[PDB]
């Protein structure tokens, strides 16, 4: 409660295990990001299909 | 970021000191010094 304002879309919730808002989560869906090398992905490139 | 071999891992959390990857740094600490590797 903070005096009437509704803060509830750009507090985090503890619903999702990644700790951001719903205004941060329509901004990281809006964005199609190339991916930034974080699983490692020459292991898939092995396998190649 | 790939994978470390040398460093240990801890379950401690200090300020960064050498910075490696996606959130983990390394250090040369006394926990007979050695070089840990944390978050
Ligand atoms: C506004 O606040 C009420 C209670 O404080 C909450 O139930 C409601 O979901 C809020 N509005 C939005 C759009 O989240």
């Amino acid at each position: 409660y903070f005096g009437g304002f509704n803060f509830s879309q750009i507090l985090p919730d503890p619903s999702k295990p990644s700790k951001r808002s719903f205004i941060e989560d329509l901004l990281f869906n809006k964005v199609t990001l190339a991916d930034a090398g974080f699983i490692k992905q020459y292991g898939d490139c092995l396998g190649d299909i | 970021a790939g994978c470390l071999i040398g460093a240990e891992y801890v379950n401690n959390s200090y300020e960064c000191d050498i910075p490696i990857g996606a959130g983990i740094c390394a250090s040369y600490q006394t926990q007979s010094q050695s070089i840990i590797a944390y978050t």
